[PDB]
């Protein structure tokens, strides 16, 4: 009776922008640890961003996303949300959300593809 | 007498979380600290109330390893005097503390990909912890006026939270295996020495 399904991904292009939204079910997301991983075609699972249930600094990115990655916690529609602004094409992959309340709570993933060229 | 077990507590394939910290009770043994302290192994060596170097010298009725995982900004607080979420709510170490912290870097050992969610620490709590107290329970903290009934909500919230150790973290986000000695004195034949 505890689930979270992520949505907001899609089609964007060069610098675009993106707004993730991981609605979480179940239980209520305020001082919870939300991971942010992707999983790009082939390659290795990578951790994207992160916040904290804690902290004078509660946000979490890692390098190859800092600065252009904003994570956010809504309170009142008790979902988080991820701010990808000034998109690459080499960050295009499937987006996860993970929690842990008692156990390891998976996203089934959202497919974000961004594309460069002219058409 | 024979050889300390300390290769079973300090080379142990999984330590305990913070808020389930384990103890290892050693007697009856010969036990060689000067190996401990000269191995460059342990970022944090760092005894209270006793000289590492000429530890062996000394005879003990009893000696307590306290073994656990916290990250990396939180090796700070498993000292006397400190404050912080793992000093108040998960272990705390007492004012007139007398014995060693060690503490090393674990990455390539508590970290999976994807995040290691086996290791969790406290997050509330109603009065803070006494000096070498253990809390286990797992009950909704009631952080307002209402009471919670056993279901998670507003003011009510599920008082643990997992580290969800990941190798590409930053080096204060990353696990840290702690060792906390106590070195014990009583009525009683000092039970482990030093060679």
């Amino acid at each position: 009776q505890v689930q979270l399904v992520e949505s907001g991904g899609g089609l964007v292009q060069a610098g675009g922008s993106l707004r993730l939204s991981c609605a979480a079910s179940g239980f209520p997301v305020a001082y919870k640890t939300m991971w942010w991983y992707r999983q790009a075609p082939g390659k290795e699972r990578e951790w994207v961003a992160a916040i904290e249930s804690y902290g004078i600094k509660w946000t979490r990115y890692a390098d190859s996303v800092k600065g252009r990655f904003t994570i956010s916690r809504d309170n009142a529609k008790n979902t988080v949300y991820l701010q990808m602004n000034s998109l690459k094409p080499e960050d295009t992959a499937v987006y996860y959300c993970i929690v842990w309340v008692g156990a390891q709570y998976h996203g089934q993933g959202t497919q974000v593809t961004v594309s460069a060229g002219r058409a | 007498t024979n050889l300390c077990p300390f290769g079973e507590v300090f080379n142990a394939t999984r330590f305990a979380s913070v808020y389930a910290w384990n103890r290892k009770r050693i007697s009856n043994c010969v036990a060689d600290y000067s190996v401990l302290y000269n191995s460059a192994s342990f970022s944090t060596f760092k005894c209270y109330g006793v000289s590492p170097t000429k530890l062996n010298d000394l005879c003990f009725t009893n000696v307590y390893a306290d073994s656990f995982v916290i990250r990396g900004d939180e090796v700070r607080q498993i000292a006397p005097g400190q404050t912080g979420k793992i000093a108040d709510y998960n272990y705390k170490l007492p004012d007139d503390f007398t014995g060693c912290v060690i503490a090393w870097n674990s990455n390539n050992l508590d970290s999976k990909v994807g995040g290691n969610y086996n290791y969790l620490y406290r997050l509330f709590r109603k009065s803070n912890l006494k000096p070498f107290e253990r809390d286990i329970s797992t009950e909704i903290y009631q952080a307002g006026s209402t009471p919670c009934n056993g279901v998670e909500g507003f003011n009510c919230y599920f008082p643990l939270q997992s580290y969800g150790f990941q190798p590409t973290n930053g080096v204060g986000y990353q696990p840290y295996r702690v060792v906390v000695l106590s070195f014990e004195l009583l009525h009683a034949p000092a039970t482990v020495c030093g060679p």
